[PDB]
């Protein structure tokens, strides 16, 4: 189910070093503000 | 612009829906976030019935693992 989708998800995204990267190092808050000039 | 961070965001959003207002601690990296909603939700659902103690178990083992990769970067 979703439960599993999403922390499957978050480990293969973890298992890469670029989203790696962005997952450990950016914060919430910063969030909108990346998005917003995405 | 970049779909990288387009899949972390979207992903983001699958922890702390639009359904907006349980909000995710703005001063916490992305993936901390996550998985201490992840572990909060899975002990609620386990307890709940919505998912199975082998759910439950693999979820609360992918946490960790998750954890072992941000603490070494």
């Amino acid at each position: 189910g979703g439960s599993m989708e999403r922390i499957k998800e978050l480990r293969n995204l973890m298992s890469q070093s670029r989203t790696r990267e962005i997952l450990t190092k950016t914060t919430v808050d910063h969030m909108a503000i990346i998005k917003k000039y995405t | 612009d970049e779909q990288m961070y387009q899949r972390c965001c979207n992903l983001f959003e699958k922890f702390f829906p639009s359904s907006s207002y349980r909000r995710p601690v703005g001063i916490s990296s992305m993936v901390e976030a996550m998985v201490s909603r992840a572990r909060i939700d899975a002990r609620i659902d386990f307890e709940s019935g919505r998912i199975k103690k082998e759910e439950f178990t693999e979820i609360m083992k992918i946490c960790s693992t998750i954890e072992e990769l941000r603490r070494q970067k």
